[PDB]
């Protein structure tokens, strides 16, 4: 079976299934976990940074793709420098084009589409990392959930990577809670970093361990790290 | 248009292809290179599979690619004449934009990139071709000699041997070559590389060639006779014992 | 032999092409959504998995719109979806640009069909992995369209694809039947999420999120224009009154 | 057969995995970063006596304040040291100033997944991944001292200490217990030179090993036979110290 | 994928030889002899024509011997048809040649490229080798008669006689026996009659099975003139040699 | 899309045969005899047109084709390989030498441009050989009379006369045994008759045979009149008449 | 080796696999075609079958119209059909433009015959599963039909069929032609043309037909085109009033 | 323009050049060498637009090298001629055409005869007993056409060149500071470091 249909990403199992897809969505299960949720006017993103000695840095997780939006990513890395690479350009042209800010949603229909593409071809393969994209536009703080398969979608809260099942009931759960944590960032990012360390069992988030990112009504996405989040483990 | 990858990784971590290259190499006839004081000596054997040949015209193994240097080599025919017309006309454009000809390293270093660019570019097959190359700088008299394989590897020698057999005279030569007397002369420096060759291509005064390379563009290549009168000197410090 | 499902232009000796087949699998594999022609227009609803209660409601719209005047909703892989709709709109908008006139629905069925069934065509590409269904109304009347990841495609009375296409199928059939003078906007509007409604119970272990759009020429001027608000509950309650 | 841009079932790329593998047979190379300065060590590793070990270039400069050791298929590593010098040299001319150590490191590794038959993202052509792993050394002011591994991935992580090539599972274990945040600049090299002699199958000395660092002060230097000789000697006095 | 279907034309086998070249000379060896000689005062191209019939027209054809210049010929061992796209080109590369130095063109340049082109197929492009091997004889200024040799790995190299195609190994043999360095030319297409004589896997050795060419410096003259012997011409030569 | 097969499709395997042209031939074999005569005064070509149904109008399909007005083709093999290599062939005649010579090619070389298209398909990425073989037969000023056999591999040779297809050896068994060199063009019709009919099953009439000749010129066939030095194409097809004509004195 | 069956390269017997594959294909539809010429004109008759009750029956049809002088009729899977049908729009409207006048039927017909030659000898282009019957009026030979099918195949006929039981049809026609002696239908209006193909259509497969079982295109001097449900049933009544 | 001038007596070719290189309003240099050696026993002059006159010299050189290399032989001076006249054909209907005009001196060791070749940027070339480009030829074409001798010693060659020079010293509006004479005979190419005052 599945040995014989899954040689490319332009092959369809007998049952309907693109096994080079899941494959992809594998290497994202394998990363790191992150976790993001916003209220009415903040988005935040928590994320866990890994290491590969005790002699090297942990890899940085968040990218910014403008004043307004950014986000985290869980899987190949190199993949995310490229996706959030396009990101940056389709927000630059909306600018520089149109005088207007790229809407979150819209953000969210492009990278579907540039992921689509890598999974109907021969000769090229589907991305290997999720990415969860938080921003503030004309329509409130918003959080997207993008999949190597294409699909892209809007949520209060989330989490992707390892063991992220954690965290992500307990936003299921503590959701009536921090939707409303309105016009309070450290409570929102408190409520991040709670859901996160639900998936924690290694370790411990410490200093240069934590990687926290906001965005909101007043806020330019602005990452913080090391010292900068001492003050929430 | 087409473009596979022909030249891939293996799980063990190794290139195949590249590696075949290596054993194409192997089936090659032998050749030789020792620098001297003030000199280097290229060494080649000649196959006897079949024997009736015109040697004035047949291709000569010794290759020179400018006035002051020469490429030999161990592997497919066909492809080193690719590798020394690129080299050739490499060595010409440098003389044109640097206004002075190529140090043997750098028309090393050229040809071993063409080598390796051959092993990760699609739709073609690694150079079936390992180089000597020596020669003398411009303007100087410490004389080089370099090696190329198909990975696009390269390094010098003070002596190395490359081909069938290269095993056999390579152990020669690592007791036979000492780097704090090399061959003071250009005429002992052509016995030890006659004598490294003897060792494998089994009485053949017709069956090795050899090329004397000094410095300034002093490049000539010795006759039958020449190189047979050595061999002759040779069988009898042997007889004579 | 064997073989002839791995690569996709292959014919089987049966005369198949079994990568399409499978690319069907992945639609029926997807949630359900239909399509009812009326008599001035045509409606279109989608079943919306409820994955959890992350999902911000109403947020993550799968109608998707064409020119002004065309709806499109698909089953399957959605990023293939998109990817067709992408299609349909550069040539929606070429037709427009050349001709003047927006693209008469069955020009534009056929522009969709032609892309699809080129994707049959060579090994180098895979099918698309989804049935869609769109229509709108043009010069004359309203046409409902469904196109197979074969590229095959009809005019339809009403139609549905995805998971419970047999219930939707069978309910389509009834109102066939039961109005052959032919159903209004406002109902089909109703009878849509009626039957949404039905045929989500092949799937009746997710919670789910119902939404409707139209082209009517009477009640949207022969504009494609999403259901909401009023009309969208009148419709809710409409069916979670005779899911009963 | 099967795509060189395939994904395994595990969500890992074969021809990068497989390249991983390349690299584990290479020579050993190690670095080590002070606030003093960063050091790389390599084992020169000759297949013969007749092989003129100079002539063995697997540290390499990219600017005055960027330096790079190699391990792997060393020759795929030549056009990733070009690609460097141009970014280095070409980001000074734009901007008049240096380039960032680990902005050099990021352009270096933009081009790791630039290969495969036609892959639909821009036009990788390149059959293969490299198989050769870098550590980049270097000081910029914004960072200080630095060093970074990059590997075929893509991916490049920054260290204290690292050790790629045949011995590097050992002697990252050493590196382990050997760093600390204020190992001076002799300490680091004594230390490389060190870790080299445990890993490598032949008795270190200044010719199958050798040695290098980048300094703010003189930027990269690779050190001559005699200097490091004379590290070697020193190295042996204070291990038969105790 | 293609990917599929690709049978690798240029690839080392374990023992790093080349697949399709090894395959090619396979292919070569089934051909109609040829052979080559050369003398002091001349060179003789002869060969057996593979296969013939009462009704094959023998005065318009040509298999094997091919002139490329007014200097140079060559006797083909393999694929005609592919011998024929590299003769073309390889009378346009003489031409090219003589309009740029206003020289004929040297013999082994001609040969060299040609064999440089084969060589190509070799190591790029994905595409099987030309299944022949070539046996040039031609004259020029500095090397005077000149006999040279190149098959589909484009290697190739001189020799004073050689044969390419089938039986070559007991041929060389029989040549190896008899030649001589002060040979004459009409000793040379004697020896290469009596050669083929031996070689055939025919029962006697016709004229309408040959094919004949010689290239001699007519001392009544001074310049180099080519001979393609006509049937007849055989015939007669046939007859003198001894071998009616 | 985008043709991705750029590599050979016929290749050699380790015994050295050429698996698709050897495969092309088998085709050729399956197909229908045809073959060439060669008369002092002409050439005559022929084939059998085998319908493939009593409902299809065997004349709207032509195994003889005009290439030049001195030059016929017939095949054996499969017929829509032959379409093309017809419209091929009529063009490379005009673009490769009536365009730059002004006249129309002699039958060797025309042959010899027919013959290249095939070894390309033998040889180019992505193709498979023709599946055909070809009789080609024509007349030019300083050559004369000719008759070409052209086979998948790209290959050709001449011939006094000859057949092709499935019953070709005993055709060129017959054909042996009826030619000469002094056969004038109506004998030579004459034995293609006789030939064909051993390898026609039904019926045989001036309707199920096609059959065309290369000999004299015919004024009649010009479509103008007032250039001496144009006399008119000397490629005939016979009418279904003209062979019944014959046929009776057979 | 055994890849001599998924793309267009022969067979050690000298076969392309995927061609006769192709041909199976045409019959997926389980719809059977014929067409007949009359003294002036040219019918083609397909049974017209829609199973599903949710479909709109106007837009079901494998007859197209080519050019304002040309039909045809497809038998083969839809998708495949529409390929065809525009590409021989295309095709017809370029060779009017390029050589100015309209497309000839049989030139039309070798044109598509050849497209699907070349599907036949390049490996990356798969055969296309359909047989196309075009007809029309030539203004040079009069009523016409040409077929073409997969092989890339091509011929004139005096009256074809094509389907799951072309060769009862086939064999029906023939015998009427071994009787009139005439290659075609000797009627002088298009209707009784259509009357005699659709009775022959009923005894070959010994079924019964209603207005909306059948699809009728015709074609006559400077026009081709398609009967209505209507304009079938008025030639259903007047056959009925025959037997 | 600058002074070109070529005469083949009985066993070499000799070739005098100008040594000005003169822009606007300033003599920049007085000791040009207008000359590239080709071959061994082949010598090229040049004259013409300011930057390709060199580029093209050179350009040429770069490749009668390369063959030398590949062939391990040397081209004839007629076989050398013709490849640059092919070069300058090419480059007049070019996008932009070398300007440069120039003079082949060759001694073809084969026939053991001296050979003196002219070349315009046109491509159109000529063999000649003498020959010159530029305003000169309007003063040496009929000097030497009443001076000149097939059976000419070198010496006499030089001799007759002086009485060139001179000539075009009197009569010539620009200071072309004096000529660089080179001969090109079996022994290959000599520079006569002596024509200050000969």
């Amino acid at each position: 079976f599945r040995n014989n249909y899954d040689g490319d990403t332009v092959t369809f199992s007998p049952t309907g299934r693109l096994f080079q897809v899941e494959y992809a969505l594998e290497a994202i299960k394998q990363g790191s976990v992150t976790v993001g949720l916003r209220s009415n006017t903040h988005a935040v993103l928590v994320a866990l940074k890994r290491n590969a000695d005790e002699l090297s840095s942990y890899q940085k997780k968040i990218i910014k793709c403008d004043e307004h939006m950014g986000l985290s990513l869980a899987g190949l890395a190199p993949d995310a420098r490229v996706l959030s690479n396009y990101l940056r350009q389709q927000c630059n042209y909306s600018s520089l084009v149109f005088n207007r800010k790229l809407a979150v949603e819209r953000a969210g229909h492009l990278l579907c589409d540039k992921a689509q593409k890598n999974t109907q071809s021969y000769g090229g393969r589907p991305y290997g990392v999720g990415l969860l994209i938080i921003g503030y536009d004309k329509s409130g703080a918003h959080l997207l959930e993008f999949q190597p398969s294409g699909n892209v979608t809007e949520l209060y809260g989330t989490a992707i990577g390892a063991r992220s099942q954690g965290a992500k009931t307990y936003l299921e759960r503590t959701l009536d809670t921090f939707i409303k944590i309105d016009g309070n960032p450290d409570e929102l990012i408190k409520a991040g970093v709670e859901a996160i360390s639900q998936s924690l069992r290694d370790e411990s988030l410490t200093v240069d361990n934590l990687s926290i990112a906001i965005v909101g009504k007043d806020t330019p996405f602005t990452i913080y790290d090391g010292e900068a989040v001492a003050k929430y483990i | 248009g087409y473009d596979r990858a022909l030249s891939i990784f293996s799980p063990d971590g190794h290139i195949f292809q590249v590696e075949y290259a290596l054993e194409a190499v192997k089936r090659g006839t032998c050749a030789v290179g020792v620098k001297g004081k003030n000199c280097v000596v290229l060494g080649c054997e000649r196959r006897s599979t079949l024997k009736l040949q015109d040697t004035r015209i047949t291709p000569s193994k010794v290759s020179k690619i400018d006035s002051h240097v020469v490429l030999s080599f161990s592997g497919l025919n066909a492809d080193s004449r690719i590798l020394i017309e690129k080299a050739r006309v490499e060595a010409q454009s440098h003389r044109l934009t640097l206004e002075d000809p190529v140090t043997v390293e750098y028309l090393t270093r050229y040809v071993a990139g063409v080598q390796q660019r051959y092993t990760q570019s699609g739709g073609v097959r690694p150079f079936g071709v390992s180089t000597l190359i020596a020669g003398f700088d411009p303007r100087d008299d410490e004389p080089k000699l370099y090696q190329t394989e198909p990975s696009g590897i390269y390094s010098s020698w003070s002596a190395q041997t490359i081909g069938r057999n290269s095993k056999t005279v390579r152990e020669f030569l690592e007791k036979n070559y000492d780097r704090k007397e090399p061959p003071a002369t250009v005429e002992e420096c052509v016995k030890l590389t006659v004598r490294s060759l003897l060792e494998v291509v089994q009485t053949g005064a017709k069956n090795i060639e050899i090329t004397v390379v000094k410095p300034d563009s002093d490049i000539v290549a010795l006759s039958s006779e020449e190189i047979n009168q050595y061999v002759t000197q040779i069988e009898q410090e042997k007889q004579e014992q | 032999g064997t073989g002839y499902d791995l690569s996709n232009s292959v014919f089987s000796p049966d005369g198949r092409n079994f990568q399409v087949e499978y690319a069907v699998k992945a639609v029926e594999n997807g949630t359900t959504s239909i399509g009812i022609k009326c008599n001035d227009g045509v409606v279109f609803a989608v079943e919306k998995l409820i994955t959890s209660k992350l999902l911000v409601p109403q947020k993550n719209v799968k109608i998707q719109v064409v020119d002004r005047h065309i709806g499109c909703v698909y089953s399957g892989l959605i990023p293939d979806g998109r990817h067709l709709v992408n299609r349909g709109r550069e040539e929606a908008a070429s037709f427009k640009k050349l001709y003047k006139t927006p693209i008469p629905i069955p020009a534009f069925a056929d522009r969709l069909g032609q892309y699809v069934q080129a994707h049959t065509l060579y090994n180098s590409v895979r099918p698309f992995g989804v049935s869609t269904i769109f229509g709108g109304v043009d010069k004359n009347g309203a046409h409902l369209y469904m196109l197979e990841p074969s590229g095959s495609y009809w005019g339809y009375k009403g139609a549905a694809t995805g998971k419970g296409r047999q219930s939707a199928k069978a309910e389509l059939e009834k109102l066939v039947d039961h109005h052959p003078e032919g159903l209004s906007a406002r109902e089909a509007v109703k009878q849509a999420a009626k039957i949404i409604y039905l045929a989500h119970e092949d799937n009746k272990e997710k919670d789910f999120e119902l939404e409707i759009s139209w082209c009517s020429l009477s009640e949207t001027n022969g504009l494609h224009k999403f259901v909401k608000g009023d009309l969208l509950q009148e419709a809710i309650d409409f069916a979670q009154k005779e899911i009963n | 057969d099967r795509g060189v841009s395939t994904f395994s079932p595990e969500g890992r790329l074969f021809q990068v995995e497989y390249s991983l593998e390349a690299i584990k047979l290479g020579s050993t190379a190690i670095g080590i970063a002070t606030k003093e300065g960063v050091v790389l060590g390599v084992e020169k590793r000759a297949t013969s006596p007749l092989l003129e070990s100079d002539s063995i270039e697997k540290i390499v400069e990219i600017d005055r304040h960027i330096g790079c050791a190699m391990s792997g298929l060393t020759a795929d590593a030549r056009s990733m040291i070009e690609h460097a010098r141009t970014a280095a040299v070409t980001h000074n001319l734009y901007y008049d100033e240096d380039i960032n150590v680990e902005s050099l490191t990021q352009s270096v590794c933009d081009l790791a997944l630039r290969f495969g038959e036609g892959a639909s993202g821009e036009e990788r052509l390149m059959s293969r991944p490299f198989g050769v792993a870098l550590l980049i050394a270097g000081h910029d002011a914004d960072d200080g001292y630095q060093l970074f591994h990059a590997e075929p991935s893509g991916t490049f992580y920054r260290y204290n200490a690292k050790a790629i090539g045949s011995g590097s599972e050992g002697a990252q274990a050493e590196l382990l217990n050997e760093w600390h945040s204020s190992l001076t600049l002799k300490e680091a090299e004594l230390l490389v030179l060190k870790i080299l002699k445990q890993v490598m199958e032949e008795k270190l000395d200044e010719n199958n090993a050798q040695l290098s660092c980048i300094t703010k002060q003189d930027g990269f230097k690779i050190y001559d036979n005699e200097k490091t000789a004379e590290l070697i000697k020193e190295l042996k006095e204070k291990e038969a110290a105790e | 994928g293609s990917r599929r279907y690709d049978s690798r034309t240029t690839i080392f086998s374990p023992e790093g030889r080349l697949y399709q070249v090894e395959y090619a000379l396979e292919s070569i060896s089934h051909a109609g002899t040829a052979i080559g000689i050369m003398a002091s005062d001349g060179i003789v191209l002869a060969a057996e024509r593979k296969v013939t019939s009462t009704l094959l027209e023998q005065d318009t054809s040509t298999e094997k011997l091919y002139k490329l210049n007014d200097k140079i010929a060559v006797a083909v061992a393999g694929l005609t048809a592919d011998a024929e796209i590299l003769i073309n080109t390889a009378r346009i590369h003489a031409q090219n040649y003589l309009k740029t130095y206003n020289e004929d063109i040297p013999v082994e340049i001609l040969v060299r490229r040609l064999s440089d082109i084969k060589q190509g197929y070799t190591q790029h492009g994905g595409l099987r080798p030309f299944g022949v091997s070539f046996i040039y004889a031609g004259y020029d200024d500095r090397y005077g008669y000149q006999l040279y040799t190149s098959n589909p790995s484009g290697n190739y190299t001189g020799w004073k006689a050689i044969s390419v195609g089938a039986n070559t190994s007991a041929a060389q043999t029989l040549l190896q026996m008899d030649y001589k360095d002060d040979m004459k030319v009409d000793d040379a297409i004697e020896l290469a009659l009596k050669t083929l004589s031996k070689t055939t896997d025919s029962s006697a050795l016709t004229y309408d099975r040959l094919e004949f060419a010689t290239i001699r410096k007519g001392a009544n003259d001074g310049e180099v003139y080519q001979k393609i012997f006509k049937p007849q011409e055989i015939k007669d030569i046939l007859v003198k040699t001894g071998i009616t | 899309m985008t043709d991705r097969y750029s590599f050979s499709l016929t290749t050699f395997s380790p015994s050295g045969k050429l698996g698709q042209i050897d495969y092309a031939l088998t085709a050729v074999k399956q197909g229908v005899t045809s073959l060439g005569i060669k008369a002092t005064n002409g050439v005559v070509i022929a084939t059998e047109k085998k319908s493939s149904s009593p409902l299809a109008m065997s004349e709207t399909l032509s195994k003889v084709s005009l290439l030049t007005p001195d030059i016929g083709a017939v095949y054996s093999g499969m017929g829509p390989d032959y379409r093309v290599l017809v419209d091929k062939s009529r063009k490379v005649a005009h673009t490769s030498y009536k365009r730059i010579y002004g006249e129309y090619p002699p039958t060797k070389l025309l042959v010899s441009e027919v013959a290249k298209i095939m070894q390309e398909a033998t040889q180019s990425g992505g193709v498979r050989p023709f599946g055909v073989s070809l009789l080609i037969a024509g007349h030019d000023e300083f050559n004369g009379f000719s008759l070409y056999q052209v086979d998948p591999s790209g290959s050709y040779f001449p011939w006094k006369a000859t057949a092709i297809g499935k019953g070709s050896v005993a055709a060129k068994t017959f054909l042996e045994k009826r030619w000469n060199d002094e056969l004038e063009l109506e004998d030579a019709i004459h034995i293609a008759l006789l030939t064909l009919k051993e390898s026609v099953e039904g019926e045989f009439n001036g309707d199920t045979i096609e059959l065309a000749i290369i000999g004299d010129e015919n004024p009649d066939l010009l479509g103008y009149t007032g250039i001496p030095t144009d006399k008119g194409p000397r490629f005939r097809k016979l009418t279904s008449q003209e062979i019944n004509d014959r046929l009776e004195a057979l | 080796a055994g890849y001599d069956r998924h793309i267009t390269i022969f067979s050690p017997e000298g076969r392309l696999y995927q061609v006769e594959y192709a041909f199976k294909a045409t019959n997926q539809t389980n719809i059977n075609s014929l067409a007949v010429r009359g003294k002036d004109c040219t019918v083609v008759i397909s049974q017209k079958k829609v199973p599903d009750k949710l479909l709109d029956p106007t837009t079901v049809s494998y007859i197209f119209c080519i050019s304002r002088t040309i039909g045809m009729v497809v038998n083969g899977p839809i998708p495949d059909a529409r390929n065809a049908a525009l590409r021989a729009k295309a095709e017809a409207a370029e060779f009017r433009y390029k050589y100015g006048y309209d497309m000839p039927c049989d030139v039309l017909a070798k044109r598509m015959a050849n497209l699907s030659q070349i599907y036949t000898q390049r490996a990356y282009m798969r055969p296309l599963g359909v047989i196309l019957t075009f007809v029309s009026v030539d203004e040079e030979l009069g009523p016409s039909i040409y077929k073409t099918d997969p092989a890339g195949y091509y011929v004139g006929y005096k009256a074809t069929a094509t389907g799951p039981k072309q060769q009862e049809i086939t064999t029906n026609l023939e015998n009427h032609f071994k009787k009139s002696k005439i290659d075609h239908i000797n009627e002088e209006s298009w209707e009784k043309v259509v009357e005699f193909a659709i009775t022959h259509m009923i005894d070959a497969l010994g079924t019964e037909f209603s207005k909306n079982d059948l699809e009728v295109g015709v074609a006559t001097k400077d026009k081709f085109f398609t009967l209505s449900a209507e304009n079938i049933e008025e030639r259903l009544v007047a056959i009925a009033e025959q037997d | 323009m600058d002074i070109i001038l070529g005469i083949r007596v009985q066993d070499s070719v000799i070739l005098a050049s100008s040594k000005a290189v003169t822009r606007g309003i300033s003599v920049l240099k007085d000791s040009d060498d207008k000359t590239r050696q080709l071959s061994p026993h082949t010598l090229m002059s040049f004259a013409g637009e300011a930057g390709d006159t060199v580029q093209f010299a050179e350009y040429i050189q770069a490749n009668i090298q390369l063959y030398s290399i590949r062939e391990d032989y040397e081209l004839s001076p007629q076989a050398v001629s013709s490849f640059v006249r092919q070069e300058l054909a090419k480059s007049i209907r070019s996008r932009r055409p070398y300007q440069v005009n120039v003079l082949i001196g060759g001694y073809d060791k084969k026939k053991n005869k001296p050979e003196l070749y002219q070349i315009d940027y046109l491509g159109t070339k000529v063999e000649l007993p003498y020959g010159a480009h530029g305003y000169s030829g309007f003063y040496t074409f009929s000097l030497l056409d009443h001076h000149y001798r097939p059976d000419m010693t070198t010496e006499e060659g030089l001799d007759l060149l002086k009485l060139c020079v001179q000539e075009l010293e009197k009569r010539m509006p620009m200071d072309f500071k004096g000529v660089i004479v080179k001969i090109v005979d079996k022994d290959g190419i000599r520079q006569v470091d002596d024509f200050q005052a000969q």
